[PDB]
RNA sequence: UAAACUCCUGCUUUUGCU
RNA sequence: AGUAGAAACAAGGAGUUUU
């Protein structure tokens, strides 16, 4: 007979059975050539949607930039970025009016996370863009370059620990015209050989000086590098990705410092949490709609998306909130939140790689860097393309392309998130003075919303209200991906919604398994995860010594390590059974090296050798007791008990997970090919300062504890400590009073060294 | 002014002044006062620091020799100077091997 | 520890923040890494506040135990540091809300079903 | 010039030099 | 050819020798 399992719909009801209409199970689209063509498709598609704004130009910029908020009203339905001033500040003018003082109390704790916080709070998250190598260098050595920019530069002004002088000269880095940067060529040299009497070549590094301007330090401070969103699920086109300059996260960590701490005072946004909060605060205002539940009313909710949700913002009017949302606090406050909207509103996003071009004759490929765009004989592009270039041809400043309409992904969020429940709070009853009123959640940019009225004719009157209210805001429903039904049936980033009782099925397993960061602590955040998942993401019992039976196999798989009592053979299988017949406790023996599989549902929080203690004779677990381990490199604060897993709700996530250190804890292998880059040089004068900023690290015992946070001069540093080492061990000690001399004599001759 | 600061005085108290103003981002010296307050303190704990040693009897005396290559050893320790981290450092090993209490 | 039979209940769970192992004295998380900081090595407070009465008995009976452990690494202190560390983790409680409960959590709670769940050691006092 | 052999790399191969 | 899907891979990268 024929058979389809999506009938089964009819028996089961579509929110109990919707994970099977979730294909997370193959592989997820990937980009395969650039962005190139998706960035230009994205920069096209702002400079549509708000296309009658006044095209400036901006003044130590060059860029053509367009100013498309408070233009002319929308009369369409086609979404539109022309948002209303008058009416952003009057949206969230009721803001504080239903939720008291909101924004003078969440400054205050802003106020006091500017007066704390080091550098090193951004050195942390994403790979960013530098601006000195032009390339997504990672969150530390971005940070790392920069900053010897301005020790390169006359004035550094920074070195204070703060970084709040670090986003002093970040502005004052912008007046200084020859900006000399540091350029490092690779060259060769001619040594000679005594054994052999050979004479080879040996490889080096090169310095090269060069300099900016401020039409080109500007555009490269105020510069975006578009990647593409990989690994999305649920588009089959993809979509730029934004990442954000190394000057701009610094006003930004400020920015969305403030704008999570309104969300976390608001009750409709379930972003600055993770999905457990948002299940009680989904279901919270289902309940809190029949509040007002009366003989008659009709309770219509809307299972709402928005689409082009980042191309319709623009960051002028997220000038119009944090000038706002700040009201009556010092000028120097209102000041550095509001540097992250300016230099949004002049950003400059690069058009990626290029493209890669095809001989049919000769057979050839090649391929352009996006800077050459501006020049092309364009009947190089197919007809698609042609039109791309075409309509951004005028945007193409210095190789990047002026769009200061619009956000992008990968930015920023958190504060149009702020703007948009303000919207669903001008729905409480106070506010409407007429018989429909709404309430709602606001994710990124799927919403759910429920208003209701007394009659199908209100409930029509109040959907449009609000779509109207939204128009007015660069808020643009998708009438695509959205509808309306009554209460009870819902969902909102996929957390479904039948009649009260949510399933999640939203970021539903993409991983499950052998997340390699160890050999231990991958079982031990192993069985982490289904752990945690049978709480936050609820998987049954059955389905978690499932998730547990099928870990341990591809646990197995990946590293190897099978039991003896399976005969099958890899690398090693006779001295595991030297272990079997030995030990007493058979099966008690640890299973990252071939043990029996003593995890089952009572006991996932214990870790993998607490639990294996109580029955081990005292050899093994002896021989695991060595605390010297070379395969261990004992971490540091930020890296112990932290794996990087992504679900799909934000962009990225640490989860700590209870991992004893043992032998199997080691750290997998450095990626080789910078080594065949032109950019050697940034790794063999860096490797070896690792190899002996831990041998000063030895000499305080909470450097690798605690940040330290002194005077400057390395070699300095310590012999500070050198000579107050020296007196608290002479004036009272075990070793010898002339040993101590010897101490004393190696002070002055690191400085008979200049 | 600061180029009294650099004249009249010695490069040793004013770049340790230099990197000890460099802590709250008066750094161009717009102050011009507390970069004149400090360096007057400063160089009052020099004067009251140096050309003093410890024997081995445990008098206290003066030496004009004044050439250690790190081998002869103060009497009063230089903490005003040092960071926020050198300060709390030295003022720490003292109150643990010794009976004194924290200040 | 000791379990119970199942009470098929249906789950009617609420989502509150819930504490995971504070652990001894409840102290500030900040002043949980003060008394970790004169542990691991006493130079490297810079405490402008000193301690309670409370601490200065507890400290005294943690300053002897490390010598007790082995000639240990630095790493003995900071798992000191995270029985201290009071963790609160807006989890479903379908039962009760305690720090001798919450490590489980999983064991317990259900779709048809409740698993009552008793495990060993002091039940308090206070 | 066209053929073969020689070393590195498999996320850093997105691009700045001589 | 094939993979693939709005742009890609189908080795990149360094050396030597012969109209």
């Amino acid at each position: 007979m024929d058979v389809n399992p999506t009938l089964l719909f009819l028996k089961v009801p579509a929110q109990n059975a919707i994970s099977t209409t979730f294909p997370y199970t193959g592989d997820p689209p990937y980009s395969h050539g650039t962005g190139t063509g998706y960035t230009m498709d994205t920069v096209n598609r702002t400079h549509q949607y708000s296309e009658k704004g006044k095209w400036t130009t901006n003044t130590e910029t060059g860029a053509p930039q367009l100013n498309p908020i408070d233009g002319p009203l929308p009369e369409d339905n086609e979404p539109s970025g022309y948002a209303q001033t008058d009416c952003v500040l009057e949206a969230m003018a009721f803001l504080e009016k239903s939720h008291p003082g909101i924004f003078e109390n969440s400054c205050l704790e802003t106020m006091e996370i500017v007066q704390q916080t080091r550098v090193d709070k951004l050195t942390q998250g994403r790979q960013t863009y530098d601006w000195t190598l032009n390339r997504n260098q990672p969150a530390a050595t971005a940070l790392a370059n920069t900053i010897e920019v301005f020790r390169s530069n006359g004035l550094t002004a920074n070195e204070s620990g703060r970084l709040i002088d670090f986003l002093k000269d970040v502005m004052e880095s912008m007046d200084k015209g020859e900006m000399e940067i540091i350029t490092h060529f690779q060259r060769k040299r001619r040594v000679r050989d005594n054994m052999t009497k050979k004479m080879v070549t040996q490889r080096t590094i090169g310095k090269k000086k060069q300099r900016l301007n401020k039409r080109s330090y500007l555009i490269r401070a105020l510069t975006l590098n578009t990647m593409t969103k990989d690994a999305e699920r649920g588009k089959l086109k993809r979509r730029a990705i934004a990442t954000p300059g190394m000057q701009i996260r610094g006003f930004v960590y400020f920015v969305e410092t403030l704008a999570r701490s309104i969300c976390e005072k608001l009750e409709q946004s379930g972003l600055p949490v993770g999905g457990n909060e948002k299940k009680a605060k989904l279901a919270n205002v289902v309940r809190k709609m029949m509040t007002n539940s009366q003989d008659t009313e009709l309770s219509f909710t809307i299972t709402g998306d928005n689409t082009k949700w980042n191309e319709n913002q623009n960051p002028r009017m997220f000038l119009a909130m944090i000038t706002y949302i700040t009201r009556n606090q010092p000028e120097w406050f209102r000041n550095v939140l509001s540097i992250a909207p300016i230099m949004f509103s002049n950003k400059m996003a690069r058009l990626g790689k290029g493209y890669m071009f095809e001989s049919k004759s000769m057979k050839l490929r090649t391929q352009i860097p996006a800077e050459m765009l501006a020049s092309i004989d364009l009947k190089y592009f197919n007809e698609s393309t042609r039109k791309k270039i075409e309509k951004i041809r005028p945007l193409l400043i210095d190789g990047t392309a002026s769009l200061s309409p619009g956000m992008m992904m990968g930015m920023f969020n958190m504060l149009s998130t702020v703007l948009g429940v303000s919207i669903l709070n001008l729905g409480q009853k106070r506010y409407t003075k007429t018989t429909y009123w709404w309430d709602g959640l606001q994710s990124s940019d799927d919403f759910a919303l429920i208003v209701n009225a007394p009659n199908h004719e209100g409930i029509q009157a109040g959907v449009d209200r609000f779509y109207r209210t939204c128009k007015l805001v660069g808020i643009n429903m998708s009438k695509k991906k959205s509808y309306i039904n009554r209460t009870g049936t819902f969902e909102f980033t996929s957390f479904f919604y039948r009649y009260g009782f949510v399933a999640n099925f939203s970021m539903e397993l993409p991983s499950f398994g052998v997340s390699g960061i160890n050999e231990s602590a991958d079982m031990s955040i192993g069985v982490t995860v289904i752990k945690n998942n049978m709480i936050n993401n609820d998987l049954g019992p059955a389905t978690a010594q499932m998730a547990l039976q099928l870990f341990i196999k591809d646990y197995r798989y990946t590293y190897r390590c099978h039991r003896g009592d399976t005969q099958i053979q890899t690398r090693r299988s006779f001295e595991l059974k030297k272990l079997w017949e030995q030990t007493r406790s058979k099966a008690g023996l640890l299973v990252s090296d071939g043990g029996p599989n003593l995890y089952n549902i009572r006991n996932l929080h214990i870790p993998e050798v607490c639990l294996k203690w109580e029955l081990m004779d005292e050899d093994y677990q002896g021989r695991l007791c060595n605390p010297l381990n070379p395969f261990v490199s004992h971490k540091e604060i930020e890296s112990v008990n932290n794996a990087v897993v992504m679900p799909a709700h934000g962009p990225a996530k640490s989860m700590e997970y209870d991992a004893v250190a043992t032998t199997h804890s080691w750290i997998p292998k450095r990626n080789r090919s910078i080594l065949n880059t032109s950019q050697r040089g940034i790794l063999e004068d860096e490797q070896m300062y690792q190899k002996c900023c831990n041998l000063f690290e030895k000499f305080f015992p909470s450097s690798s504890y605690r940040r330290p946070v002194g005077i400057s001069s390395m070699v300095e540093a310590m012999v500070s400590r050198a000579r107050i080492d020296a007196r608290i061990d002479f004036e009272s000690g075990r070793i010898k009073k002339e040993e101590f001399a010897e101490i004393m004599k190696i002070c002055s001759t690191i400085e008979e060294l200049r | 002014m600061e180029d009294f600061v650099r004249q009249c005085f010695n490069p040793m108290i004013v770049e340790l002044a230099e990197k000890a103003m460099k802590e709250y981002g008066e750094d161009p010296k717009i102050e011009t006062n507390k970069f004149a307050a400090i360096c007057t303190h400063l160089e009052v704990c020099f004067m009251y620091s140096d050309f003093h040693f410890i024997d081995e009897r445990g008098e206290s005396t003066i030496i004009e020799s004044g050439d250690p290559n790190a081998l002869l050893k103060h009497r009063f320790e230089i903490i005003e100077g040092r960071d926020r981290t050198m300060a709390w450092t030295v003022v720490n090993s003292i109150c643990n091997t010794t009976g004194v209490e924290k200040p | 520890g000791t379990f119970g039979p199942v009470h098929f209940r249906n789950q009617v769970k609420i989502r509150r923040r819930v504490d995971i192992n504070p652990g001894h004295a409840d102290l500030s998380a900040k002043e949980a890494q003060d008394v970790i900081m004169e542990v691991v090595f006493p130079n490297e407070v810079g405490a402008r506040i000193l301690t309670s009465e409370s601490q200065l008995t507890i400290t005294k009976e943690k300053k002897e135990e490390l010598q007790d452990c082995k000639i240990a690494p630095l790493m003995v202190a900071y798992m000191l540091e995270r029985e201290l560390v009071r963790k609160t983790r807006f989890l479903p409680v379908a039962g009760g809300t305690s720090s001798v409960y919450i490590e489980v959590l999983h064991l317990t709670q259900g779709t048809c079903w409740e698993q009552m769940y008793t495990p060993g050691g002091e039940v308090r006092n206070d």
